[PDB]
C-alpha cells in the first residue's frame, strides 16, 4: 500500500476506503476482494491496537479477533446483495474508523513513508556517464564513428563561444615549403 | 550473511502522471 | 614584419583587381561605341586551375593534368601523377597532397570535410603509386603507398588505408576506420575478402604502371592536337 | 590639500573614457564592415567574429576599470568641491575657480560634462550588467545576428551621453535612444517564437510612455525656451503647469519603470525574451527611466500631493508580492520580484529630493545585482534543464550542487539579511516609511517581506530540492567556471558594497 | 475544505484519473534558431501532462462577459478590487496626522535650488 | 556548431595509444572494419579533478604586494594629513 | 552575544535559515520540505515583527545599541505613535511586536504549530533546536529587554 | 634542418604502421603552417581596413556631430 | 521522427499507400481526383496539383501561430483574406466542425456568394480520415491589382 492517506487532498471517505480496502473505488472489487480486505484491514488495525498498544490485553485481543474472524466467515458465506451484509459492512467500516489514529505507524518498508525517499539512487547510465577522460578513458576522436553516419566530433560539455583565435607558438615557421621545393623543382 | 544485490532503483520510484495539472492547483 | 608583409600582399593585389577591373570595363565600353559584339560573346569561364588567394596548386611539369580536371585551393601533385578527365580536386578547405606516381581515374572528386577530431588530419594525402578507380569520391582520407582502389568507391573522412590494400569497386570505407596492409576489402559496407597474393600484386603495379603510360601518351597527342597548355 | 591636479585628471578621465568606448566601437565597426562583402559569420575558425566578440569584451571591461578609476576621482573632486565651498565664511572671499577645457579631443555634442553620483552609479550599472549579458548572450548570436555583439557597446555610449550631459534635450534624446537596440536584441535574438509578439507589446507599452515623457518636455521647452536644465531655477511653473508636468512624468516614466497596472509588457517580455537580455533589461534598462524622473521632479518645483503616486507605487508593490505564489515559471517568478522591487525604487523618489534619493540608489544598485542574479541563475537552469518550469524541473540540488546552492545563496540574499545593500536600502526605505505614515510602512513590509517572499521561495525551494528520477540520460553536469565565477561576483558585490563609503549615502 | 465535487466555484484539478491530451501547445522556436547546445546537447522528450500545464496559464481566457467578478469569491475579487483606494485613504488619514503634527508630509520637497545629490557645478574661463 | 581547430601546435597532447588496439589479421566475413585513430588522452598523476590543481605563487604575490602597497600608502596619507613627513608614533596607545 | 539590534536581527536570522535546513535535511524527501517550508514561513513572520521593532526604535531614538536603549527607554515611557486613526503607547508598540516574535520562536500556543512537524530533523539537531537553541529565542529577547517589558 | 617532403619520400623500408603515422605527422604539421598562413592573411585583412578608414570615419563623426 | 513504425532492417512504405486522395468539382462543372498528404495544408496540395478556381491572395496567411496549429493560439490573427474557398460535402464538414471566429469572420466577408459548407483551404489541415473527401471549388474573387501579375 502507498501509504499516502494523509497526502493527495484525500476526502474524509476516500481515506476509508483506503483503509478499509486497498481500493479507494471499492465498487470496482468483487465480493470475494471486497469481504478478504475488509478482513485483512480489521485485523492490522485490531493487531494494532490491542497488541501493539497502551497496555494491551493478549486475552482481549484473542476473543476480539476470534469475533471478528466468525463475523467474517458469516459475511464471506452471505450473497452479495444482501441488507444483512451490508450491515456488517458498514459496522465494520464504523470500527476502522473508530480505530482510525492520526499519526499511526506506517511501516518503513511502505511509499510515501517516513524515509521512504531518504536516499537518491544514481542509475547506471549516470555511473557511465564521463565526458572527460580521467576515469573512463577518452578517445582523441571523441567518438566511434557508425556505418552509414559522417564522423561528428561530439558536443562538448560546455559550449562557450568565447574563444580566440587559434594560437601558435613565438616565430613558428608556417612557410609553404611543400610549394617553394616544387617551384624549385620545376625551375 | 547473505550476498545482497545493489540497493534497488526501484527504492526510487518514478512517478508517472495520469491526471492534468490544473492551473487552479498552480 | 610578417603581418606587414600580409598586408602589402593584399593592398597590391586589391589594387590589381581593381586595375582589372577598370580595364575590362573600358574595354566593354569601347566595344559599346565601335558597335562591336566580341565582349558579349558567352564562353566557358571553367579554369583548370584556379587558386584562391594564397592556397595555389603546384605539381611538377612532368604531370598530366586533364584540361576536363579542375584543381582548386591547395593542391600539390608528385612528380608523374595523372588526373582524370572530370576529376575535380577542390581542396579549398583544407589541402590535397598526392605521390609521384599515382594515378586519379575519370570523374574522381576528392574534397575534404571542415573539421575533424584530434589527431586525425583534415587533408587528403595520397601514396606515391596509388590508383583509383573511375567515379570515386574521397574525403580527408589518408592512403598509403601501392594501394589501388576501385572504381565507384566512397571513402570518408577520417579512414586509414595502409599500404598494399586493395579496395574492391563499388564499395564504401565507413568514416574513421583501418584498411590494413596486402588485405582485400569488398562490399558496401567494407568487409574483410582474403590477403593478397604476389600474382595479384604484380598485377596491380603493372596496371598503375601502364596508366602512368597511357597518361604520358594523352599528354603527348594533347599537346600536338593544342587542348594541352604547355605550361 | 585638494589640488587643481585632482580636478582635472577627474575631468580628462570622465571626458577621455567615452572617446576610449567610441574609437573603439568604431575601430570594431569598420573591420566588420570592411572585411566581409556581407556582414554575416564565416562558420569557420578563421572569422572576424572572434576578433569583434574579444573587442567588445575587452572594451567594456578596460572601460569599466576606467570608469573606477574615475568615478573614484568624481567622488573626492565633489566632496572637496562642497568642503571649498562650504568651508570658508569671509564675505570678500568666493570660491571662483575656472577651468580650462584641453585641446586634444572635442566635446561631444558641444556640451560640458556634468557628472553626479546617482549618474555614476547608473554607468557602473551598466557596465558590470552590460558585461554580464553580453557574456549570457554568445550563444544566443550565430551566423545572423553577430551585428549584435556591438549592442552593448552602443548601450555603454548612449548611457555615458545620458549620465555625463547637462542639457535637457540631450537628455532626453539620450532616454529614448535605449528602444531601438533593445527591440531589435528582442526580436532577432530570442530564441522563442512568442517573443516576436512580446517585442511588439515592449515597444508599444514603452512607447505610450515616451510620448507621455515628450509631452513634459514639449511643456517644458516650449514655456521654458532654457535647455541649460539649471536655468528652471529662475523660472517658476504655476500650479497647473506643475501638477500636468509631475504627472506625465510620473505616468511616462513609470511605463518603463514597471508600476501597476503598467507591467504586462514587462511581464511578456521577460518570459519571452533571450535570457541574457533579460538580466540587462531587468538591471539596468528600468532604472534610466528613474534616473530621468528623479532629474525632472527635483528640478522642477511641484506643490501637489504626493499621496496618488505613493499609492500606485504601493500597489504595484503589493499586486507583484501576491502574485508570486502563483508562478510555477521561474523567469516570471524573478520579472515578478523586479516589478516589486522597482515599484519600491519608485516609491523611494515620491518626496521630490529629500533624503529617501539615498535609499533609493543604493537599492536601484543591489536590485540590479540581484536579478541579475536571479536570471543568470535561471538561465542556467533553462539551459543545462531543458526547461524553466517548476513541474518539469525538481531536485536540482542533487545533480547539480553547485547550481542548488547558487539558488540556496540568492533567495538569502534576496530575503535582506543584514550586511547587504538590500538590507541597508530596506533599512533606509523602511525607515522614512515608518515616520511618513507607519501603517502603510506596517502594510508594505508585511506583504512585501512575508507573503510576497514565501510564494518566491516557494518555487525556488521546491525546484532545488525534490529528487531528479526523470530522464537520467539526459541529466546536466555542473556550472562552468564563466557560471560560477560571475554567480560568486555577484555575491561579492551585494556583500561588498555596504563598505562604500558613506558620505554619498 | 476543499474537494473537487463540491467546490463548485474555487476550481481545481479533478482527482479522477484522465487520459493523456492528444493535443496541446508546445513550445516552439524562431525559424533558423541557433540550437542550445549545453551539456551534450541532450534533449528529452517531454511530458504531454507538463507541457500542458506550462502552456495553459498563457492561453487561459475569460468566456463571458462579468466572469472575472463571479469566478472564485466575489467578496475577495472585490477588495482586491479596491485595494488601491483603500490604500490612498489609508496613505490620506495617515497625512491628517502628519498635517496635524508637524511631520514628514507627502509632497515634493524642494530644499535644494535644483541643485542635484554632489553634482559638479563648475565655470570655464 | 564549435569550428575551432583540435590539433594544436602550441603542445603536443598527453595520449596513450596502448590502451585501444586495432584488429590487422584473423578477420570474418561479417566483421566490421577496425578504427585506424584508437589514442585515447591521458591526465598526469597526481591530478585532482576536485580542486583547481593551482600550484602557483604568482597570486599570492600580487595580493600581498597588494596589501603592502596599501599600507605604505595609508601611512603616507596618515603623515600628510597630519602635516608631517612621517607618522609621529606616541609612548602610549589607549583602546578606542 | 549581540552588542546591537542590528547583529541581534542578523542573529535571529541565521538561526532561522540554519534551523531550515536541519530541518531540511532529508532534501531528497518533498515531505521533509514541507515541514522546512512551515517553519521557514513562521521564522519570517517572526524576522517582519522583530524588523518592524527595530526600525519604531531607530525612529524614536537615533541608536541602535542596546545598552543605550536600555537606560534610555524609560524617557520615551510616556510617547505615544500616532498610526492610522489610533494613538498607540510606544512602548506598548514595541513590546507588542517584540513579544510577538518571541512567542512565534518560542512556540507559544497558536504559533507552535511548527515545532512539532520540526521533529523530522535527525535527533541531534531536534535536541539542539528544542532545548536552549532555537526555543529559547524568545526568552533571550525578553531577559534582554527587559527594561522595556517593564 | 632541411625541408624533407615524407609524402613524397620512400617508405617501403618502414613497417606500414610507421609509415602512416609518419604520413599523418607530416600532413598534421603542413596543415599547421598552411593554418598559420591563412589566418594571418585574414589578420591582415582586418588590420588595412581599420588603418585606412579608421580616422575618415572620425572626420565624418566629428564634423556631423561638432 | 516518431509516427512511423519501422525497425532495424525494414523496407520504407509505398507513397501510394500514404496518398489521400481529394475529389474535386471544377468550377466548369468537370471532376479532378488529386493526392495530399497528412500534415500538410489542403491549399498547398491544391497548389501542388494545380488546381484551378483557388486565387489564393494571402498565400496560406502568416508564417506563425498559424490556423494550422491543432490548438489555434489565441493570438494568431486568423487569415488574411477569402480567396481560397471550398465547399466540402457534409460526411466531412460535419467531421471537420464548428469554424473559428476569424474564418468565419472572413468567410462572411468574402464578396462572392457562400455556403454554409465553405471552408479555406489554408485553414483546412490534411488528416487521415479525409481520404476520398469530395469537394467543389467554384471561382474565387480578385482582390488587388497585383492578382493580374
Ligand atoms: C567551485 C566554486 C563554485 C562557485 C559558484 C557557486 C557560488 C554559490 C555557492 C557557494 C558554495 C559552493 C562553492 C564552495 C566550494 C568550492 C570547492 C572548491 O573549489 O575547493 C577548492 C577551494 C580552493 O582551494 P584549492 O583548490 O585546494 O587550492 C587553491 C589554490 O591552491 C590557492 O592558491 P594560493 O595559495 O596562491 O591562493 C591564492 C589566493 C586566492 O586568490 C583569490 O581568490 C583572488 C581574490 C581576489 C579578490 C576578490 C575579492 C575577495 C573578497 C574577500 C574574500 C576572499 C576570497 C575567499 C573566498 C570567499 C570567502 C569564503 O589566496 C589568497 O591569497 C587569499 C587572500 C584573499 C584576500 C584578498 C582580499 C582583497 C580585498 C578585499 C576587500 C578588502 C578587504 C579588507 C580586509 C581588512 C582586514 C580584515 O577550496 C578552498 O580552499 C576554499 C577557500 C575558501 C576561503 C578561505 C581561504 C581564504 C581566506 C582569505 C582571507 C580571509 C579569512 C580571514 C583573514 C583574516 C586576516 C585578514
Ligand atoms: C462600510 C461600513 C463598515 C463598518 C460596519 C461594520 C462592518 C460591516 C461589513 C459588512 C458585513 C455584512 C455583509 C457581508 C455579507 C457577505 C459578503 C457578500 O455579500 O458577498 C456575497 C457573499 C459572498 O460570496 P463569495 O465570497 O463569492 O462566496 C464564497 C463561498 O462561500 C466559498 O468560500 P470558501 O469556502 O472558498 O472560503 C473563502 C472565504 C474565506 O476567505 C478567506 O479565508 C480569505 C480572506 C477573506 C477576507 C476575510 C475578511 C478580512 C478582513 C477584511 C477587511 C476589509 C478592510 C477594507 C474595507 C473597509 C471598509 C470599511 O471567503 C469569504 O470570506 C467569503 C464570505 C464573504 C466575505 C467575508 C469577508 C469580507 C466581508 C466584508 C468585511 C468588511 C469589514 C469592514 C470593517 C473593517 C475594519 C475597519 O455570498 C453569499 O451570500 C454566500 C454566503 C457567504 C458567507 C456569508 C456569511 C455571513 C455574512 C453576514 C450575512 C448578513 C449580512 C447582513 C447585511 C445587512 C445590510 C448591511
Ligand atoms: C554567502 C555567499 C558565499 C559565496 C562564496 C562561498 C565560498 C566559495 C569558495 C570557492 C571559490 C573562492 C575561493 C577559491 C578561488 C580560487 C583560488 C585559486 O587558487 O584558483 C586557482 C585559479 C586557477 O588557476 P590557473 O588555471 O593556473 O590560472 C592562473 C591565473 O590565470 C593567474 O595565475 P598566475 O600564477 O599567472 O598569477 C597571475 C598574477 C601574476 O602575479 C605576479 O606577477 C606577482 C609576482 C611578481 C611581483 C612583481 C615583481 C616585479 C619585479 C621582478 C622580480 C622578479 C620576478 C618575481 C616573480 C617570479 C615568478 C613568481 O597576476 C595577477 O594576479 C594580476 C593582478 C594585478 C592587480 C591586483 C594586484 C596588484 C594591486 C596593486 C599593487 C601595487 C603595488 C605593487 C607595484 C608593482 C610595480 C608597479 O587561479 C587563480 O587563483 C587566479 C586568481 C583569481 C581566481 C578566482 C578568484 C575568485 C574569487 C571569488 C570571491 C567570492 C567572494 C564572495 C564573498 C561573499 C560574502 C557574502
Ligand atoms: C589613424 C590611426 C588609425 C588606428 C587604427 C587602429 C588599427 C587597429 C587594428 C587592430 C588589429 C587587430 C589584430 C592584430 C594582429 C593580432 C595578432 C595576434 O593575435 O598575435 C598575438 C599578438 C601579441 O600577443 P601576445 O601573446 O604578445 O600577448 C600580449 C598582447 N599585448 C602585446 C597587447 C600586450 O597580438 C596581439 O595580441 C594583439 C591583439 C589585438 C586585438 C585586441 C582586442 C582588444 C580591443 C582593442 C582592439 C583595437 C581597437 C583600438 C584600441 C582600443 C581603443 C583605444
Ligand atoms: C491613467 C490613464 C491611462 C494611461 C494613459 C495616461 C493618460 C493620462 C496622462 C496624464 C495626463 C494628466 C492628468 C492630470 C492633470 C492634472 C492637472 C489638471 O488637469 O487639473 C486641472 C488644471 C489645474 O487647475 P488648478 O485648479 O490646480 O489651478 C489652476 C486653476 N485656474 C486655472 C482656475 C487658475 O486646470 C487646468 O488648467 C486644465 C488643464 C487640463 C489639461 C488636461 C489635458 C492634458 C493634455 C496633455 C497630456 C495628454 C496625454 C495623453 C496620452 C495618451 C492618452 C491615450
Ligand atoms: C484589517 C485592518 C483594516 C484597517 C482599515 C484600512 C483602511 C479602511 C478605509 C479607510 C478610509 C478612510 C476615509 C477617510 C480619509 C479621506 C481622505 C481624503 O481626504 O480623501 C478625499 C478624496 C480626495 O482627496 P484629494 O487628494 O483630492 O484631497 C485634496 C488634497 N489635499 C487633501 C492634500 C488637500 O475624496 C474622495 O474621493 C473620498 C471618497 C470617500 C468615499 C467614502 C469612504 C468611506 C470610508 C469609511 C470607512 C469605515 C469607517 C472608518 C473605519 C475605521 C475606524 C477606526
Ligand atoms: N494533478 C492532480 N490533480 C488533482 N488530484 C491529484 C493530482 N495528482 C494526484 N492527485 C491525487 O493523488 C491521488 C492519487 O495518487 P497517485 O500518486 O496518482 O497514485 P494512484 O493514482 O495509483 O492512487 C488522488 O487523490 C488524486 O486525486
Ligand atoms: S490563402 Fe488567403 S485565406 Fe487562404
Amino acid at each position: 500500500s502507498k501509504a499516502y492517506y494523509f497526502v493527495k487532498n484525500f476526502s474524509w471517505a476516500e481515506v476509508s476506503n483506503l483503509l478499509c480496502y486497498g481500493t479507494k473505488y471499492p465498487t470496482v472489487l468483487n465480493h470475494q476482494q471486497k469481504v478478504t480486505r475488509l478482513y485483512r484491514a480489521t485485523l492490522r488495525r485490531v493487531y494494532a491496537h490491542q497488541v501493539e498498544g497502551y497496555k494491551t490485553d493478549f486475552k482481549q485481543y484473542n476473543e476480539n479477533i476470534t469475533d471478528i474472524g466468525k463475523d467474517f466467515n458469516k459475511m464471506l458465506a452471505l450473497k452479495p446483495e444482501s441488507l444483512e451484509l451490508q450491515a456488517y459492512f458498514k459496522k465494520y467500516e464504523d470500527l476502522q474508523e473508530e480505530l482510525f489514529d492520526p499519526a499511526m505507524i506506517i511501516d518503513e518498508s511502505r511509499p510515501y513513508a517516513a524515509s521512504s525517499g531518504r536516499y537518491y539512487i544514481f542509475d547506471d547510465y549516470l555511473l557511465k556517464f564521463d565526458p572527460f577522460g580521467f576515469y573512463s578513458p577518452k578517445l582523441l576522436s571523441e567518438n566511434r564513428p557508425e556505418e552509414a553516419m559522417p564522423f561528428y566530433e561530439d558536443y562538448p560539455q560546455n559550449d562557450s563561444h568565447w574563444n580566440l583565435w587559434e594560437q601558435f607558438p613565438e616565430d613558428f615557421e608556417d612557410s609553404n615549403a611543400e610549394r617553394e621545393a616544387i617551384l624549385k623543382s620545376n625551375k | 550473511g547473505w550476498d545482497r544485490p545493489d540497493v534497488p532503483l526501484s527504492f526510487n520510484p518514478l512517478y508517472v502522471h495520469k491526471r492534468e495539472l490544473s492551473i487552479f492547483d498552480t | 614584419m610578417k603581418l606587414f608583409q600580409a598586408m602589402w600582399t593584399r593592398t597590391i593585389y586589391s589594387i590589381g583587381r581593381m586595375v582589372r577591373e577598370t580595364g575590362l570595363a573600358l574595354d566593354r565600353y569601347g566595344c559599346k561605341l565601335e558597335q562591336d559584339i566580341s565582349c558579349y560573346e558567352p564562353l566557358s569561364r571553367h579554369r583548370n586551375i584556379l587558386p584562391i588567394y594564397d592556397l595555389v596548386p603546384t605539381f611538377y611539369h612532368s604531370t598530366f593534368i586533364a584540361p576536363n580536371s579542375s584543381l582548386i585551393g591547395a593542391v600539390y601533385l608528385g612528380q608523374n601523377t595523372v588526373v582524370g578527365y572530370g576529376s575535380t580536386l577542390r581542396g579549398d578547405n583544407h589541402a590535397i597532397r598526392v605521390g609521384h606516381n599515382t594515378v586519379i581515374g575519370d570523374k574522381v572528386a576528392i574534397s575534404n570535410v571542415a573539421t575533424l577530431a584530434a589527431g586525425i588530419p583534415v587533408s587528403t594525402n595520397i601514396g606515391n603509386h596509388v590508383n583509383i578507380g573511375a567515379g570515386c569520391v574521397l574525403q580527408s582520407c589518408v592512403v598509403d603507398d601501392n594501394v589501388t582502389v576501385g572504381h565507384n568507391t566512397v571513402i570518408l573522412e577520417g579512414s586509414v588505408l595502409e599500404r598494399g590494400s586493395v579496395i574492391a569497386p563499388n564499395s564504401l570505407v565507413p568514416a574513421g576506420r583501418l584498411i590494413p596492409s596486402g588485405q582485400l576489402w569488398a562490399g558496401s559496407p567494407v568487409r574483410y575478402v582474403r590477403d593478397l597474393k604476389e600474382e595479384e600484386i604484380k598485377l596491380n603495379l603493372e596496371q598503375t604502371e601502364q596508366n602512368l603510360s597511357i597518361g604520358k601518351t594523352h599528354k603527348s597527342s594533347l599537346i600536338q592536337q593544342e587542348a594541352y597548355d604547355r605550361l | 590639500m585638494f589640488n587643481l591636479n585632482t580636478i582635472y585628471l577627474s575631468r580628462i578621465f570622465i571626458e577621455f573614457n567615452f572617446y576610449f568606448l567610441f574609437f573603439l566601437f568604431l575601430i570594431s565597426s569598420i573591420i566588420f564592415y570592411f572585411s566581409k562583402i556581407i556582414s554575416i559569420q564565416n562558420l569557420n575558425q578563421n572569422s572576424v567574429f572572434n576578433f569583434l566578440k574579444l573587442a567588445n569584451i575587452f572594451g567594456i571591461l578596460i572601460s569599466f576599470f576606467i570608469h573606477i578609476i574615475s568615478f573614484w576621482f568624481y567622488c573626492i573632486y565633489s566632496y572637496n568641491l562642497s568642503l571649498n565651498i562650504f568651508s570658508d565664511i569671509n564675505l570678500y572671499n568666493s570660491n571662483s575657480i575656472e577651468l580650462l577645457n584641453n585641446s586634444l579631443l572635442p566635446n561631444y555634442f558641444k556640451s560640458n560634462i556634468t557628472i553626479d553620483f546617482f549618474g555614476l552609479i547608473l554607468l557602473t550599472l551598466a557596465y558590470i550588467v552590460g558585461f554580464v549579458s553580453i557574456l549570457a548572450l554568445d550563444t544566443r548570436l550565430y551566423w545572423k545576428n553577430i551585428k549584435y555583439i556591438f549592442s552593448f557597446t552602443i548601450f555603454l555610449l548612449i548611457v555615458y551621453v545620458y549620465v555625463t550631459v547637462s542639457n535637457i534635450l540631450l537628455f532626453f534624446m539620450c532616454y529614448e535612444l535605449l528602444l531601438i537596440p533593445s527591440f531589435l536584441i528582442v526580436y532577432f535574438v530570442s530564441p522563442s517564437r512568442r517573443a516576436i509578439q512580446a517585442s511588439l507589446y515592449f515597444v508599444i507599452w514603452t512607447q505610450l510612455g515616451s510620448l507621455l515623457v515628450l509631452i513634459a518636455i514639449s511643456y517644458i521647452i516650449s514655456i521654458t525656451n532654457t535647455y541649460e536644465f539649471n536655468d528652471l531655477k529662475y523660472f517658476n511653473f504655476t500650479n497647473s503647469e506643475s501638477t500636468i508636468i509631475i504627472f506625465l512624468i510620473f505616468l511616462g516614466f513609470g511605463f518603463k519603470a514597471p508600476i501597476w497596472p503598467f507591467h504586462y509588457w514587462l511581464t511578456k517580455t521577460h518570459v519571452e525574451a533571450p535570457s541574457g537580455f533579460s538580466i540587462y533589461l531587468s538591471g539596468f534598462l528600468v532604472k534610466t527611466a528613474l534616473y530621468g524622473f528623479y532629474k525632472f521632479n527635483t528640478s522642477i518645483f511641484i506643490d501637489i500631493d504626493s499621496s496618488i503616486f505613493i499609492a500606485i507605487c504601493i500597489m504595484g508593490v503589493v499586486d507583484s508580492s501576491l502574485k508570486m505564489w502563483g508562478q510555477t515559471d521561474l523567469k516570471k517568478l524573478v520579472a515578478y520580484g523586479t516589478i516589486q522591487e522597482m515599484n519600491i525604487i519608485y516609491l523611494a523618489f515620491c518626496w521630490g529630493d529629500s533624503c529617501a534619493i539615498l535609499g533609493g540608489i543604493l537599492f536601484s544598485a543591489t536590485h540590479a545585482f540581484l536579478s541579475a542574479l536571479m536570471f543568470f541563475l535561471v538561465d542556467c537552469i533553462y539551459r543545462r534543464y531543458h526547461t524553466r518550469s517548476l513541474v518539469e524541473v525538481n531536485g536540482i540540488l542533487h545533480i547539480t550542487p553547485n547550481l542548488g546552492l547558487s539558488i540556496l545563496f540568492m533567495l538569502v540574499f534576496f530575503s535582506g539579511i543584514p550586511g547587504t545593500i538590500k538590507f541597508i536600502s530596506e533599512f533606509y526605505i523602511f525607515s522614512g516609511l515608518l515616520e511618513a505614515s507607519p501603517f502603510i510602512c506596517f502594510i508594505l513590509m508585511l506583504v512585501a517581506n512575508v507573503l510576497g517572499l514565501i510564494g518566491f521561495s516557494k518555487s525556488w525551494f521546491n525546484a532545488t530540492f525534490g529528487m531528479p528520477k526523470k530522464n537520467t540520460k539526459y541529466l546536466p553536469m555542473d556550472l562552468s567556471f564563466k557560471e560560477s565565477y560571475i554567480i560568486l561576483y555577484c555575491f561579492f558585490f551585494l556583500f561588498i558594497f555596504s563598505y562604500f563609503s558613506s558620505i554619498f549615502f | 475544505n476543499y474537494h473537487y465535487d463540491f467546490c463548485g466555484r474555487a476550481y481545481m484539478g479533478n482527482p479522477a484519473v484522465q487520459s493523456p491530451p492528444k493535443e496541446f501547445f508546445n513550445y516552439h522556436y524562431v525559424p533558423d534558431n541557433y540550437p542550445d547546445a549545453l551539456s551534450g546537447f541532450r534533449i528529452a522528450y517531454r511530458d504531454p501532462f507538463e507541457v500542458q500545464h506550462v502552456f495553459a496559464y498563457e492561453n487561459w481566457e475569460y468566456q463571458y462577459d462579468g466572469q472575472w467578478w463571479s469566478m472564485g469569491s466575489l467578496a475577495c475579487n472585490v477588495l482586491f478590487f479596491c485595494t488601491p483606494l483603500f490604500l490612498y485613504l489609508i496613505l490620506q488619514v495617515e497625512e491628517l496626522n502628519s498635517e496635524k503634527r508637524g511631520g514628514t508630509s507627502n509632497k515634493f520637497y524642494h530644499n535644494n535650488a535644483g541643485f542635484f545629490h554632489f553634482q559638479i557645478y563648475d565655470n570655464k574661463q | 556548431r564549435q569550428n575551432f581547430a583540435k590539433n594544436i601546435t602550441t603542445t603536443d597532447i598527453p595520449k596513450d595509444s596502448h590502451h585501444f588496439a586495432a584488429k590487422r589479421s584473423g578477420f570474418t566475413q561479417t566483421e566490421q572494419a577496425p578504427f585506424a585513430y584508437n589514442d585515447v588522452y591521458q591526465y598526469p598523476k597526481d591530478y585532482k579533478p576536485w580542486n583547481y590543481n593551482y600550484k602557483g605563487n604568482g597570486v599570492l604575490l600580487a595580493l600581498f604586494l597588494g596589501s603592502a602597497f596599501s599600507l605604505v600608502a595609508y601611512e603616507r596619507s596618515y603623515a600628510s594629513k597630519t602635516g608631517r613627513y612621517q607618522r609621529k608614533v606616541q609612548q602610549n596607545y589607549y583602546q578606542i | 552575544s549581540s552588542g546591537n539590534f542590528i547583529v541581534l536581527f542578523l542573529g535571529w536570522e541565521l538561526i532561522g535559515l540554519t534551523s531550515f535546513f536541519l530541518i531540511n535535511f532529508w532534501s531528497t524527501r518533498v515531505g521533509t520540505l514541507k515541514a522546512a517550508f512551515k517553519a521557514f514561513s513562521f521564522n519570517k513572520l517572526s524576522d517582519l515583527f522583530l524588523f518592524f521593532a527595530i526600525l519604531i526604535i531607530f525612529s524614536t531614538t537615533y541608536n541602535l545599541d542596546i545598552l543605550s536603549f536600555n537606560n534610555q527607554i524609560y524617557l520615551y515611557e510616556s510617547y505615544n505613535i500616532d498610526m492610522f486613526y489610533w494613538s498607540i503607547n510606544l512602548i506598548e508598540i514595541i513590546s507588542f511586536f517584540f513579544i510577538s516574535c518571541a512567542f512565534i520562536k518560542s512556540a507559544q500556543f497558536g504559533a507552535h504549530i511548527w515545532l512539532p512537524d520540526s521533529m523530522e530533523a535527525p535527533v541531534p539537531a531536534s535536541a539542539l533546536i528544542h532545548s536552549a537553541t532555537l526555543v529559547s529565542a524568545g526568552i533571550y529577547l525578553l531577559l534582554r529587554l527587559s527594561p522595556l517589558f517593564e | 634542418h632541411q625541408f624533407e617532403n615524407v609524402l613524397l619520400s620512400n617508405r617501403k623500408n618502414l613497417t606500414p604502421q610507421e609509415s602512416v603515422q609518419k604520413v599523418i605527422n607530416y600532413a598534421l604539421l603542413q596543415d599547421a603552417k598552411q593554418r598559420s598562413r591563412t589566418l594571418r592573411h585574414i589578420k591582415a585583412s582586418w588590420v588595412i581596413p581599420a588603418l585606412l578608414f579608421t580616422y575618415p570615419a572620425w572626420y565624418l563623426a566629428k564634423g556631423a556631430v561638432n | 521522427a516518431g509516427n512511423h513504425h519501422h525497425h532495424a532492417g525494414d523496407q520504407a512504405d509505398r507513397v501510394a499507400d500514404k496518398i489521400i486522395w481529394i475529389n474535386i468539382q471544377n468550377r466548369i462543372g468537370q471532376f479532378e481526383r488529386i493526392s495530399a498528404f497528412e500534415g500538410e495544408s489542403l491549399l498547398e496540395a491544391l497548389q501542388r496539383n494545380k488546381v484551378a478556381g483557388i486565387v489564393a491572395t494571402c498565400e496560406g496567411g502568416e508564417d506563425i501561430n498559424t490556423m494550422l496549429e491543432k490548438p489555434i493560439d489565441p493570438v494568431t490573427y486568423g487569415p488574411f483574406c477569402s480567396s481560397c474557398q471550398v465547399v466540402v460535402s457534409n460526411p466531412w464538414r460535419n467531421k471537420m466542425g464548428n469554424l473559428h471566429y476569424l474564418e468565419e469572420r472572413n468567410l462572411v466577408r468574402s464578396s462572392y456568394p457562400t455556403t454554409e459548407n465553405s471552408r479555406l483551404a489554408c485553414c483546412i489541415l490534411v488528416e487521415k480520415w479525409m481520404n476520398e473527401m469530395i469537394i467543389s471549388i467554384p471561382q474565387n474573387p480578385n482582390s488587388v491589382y497585383e492578382d493580374n501579375m
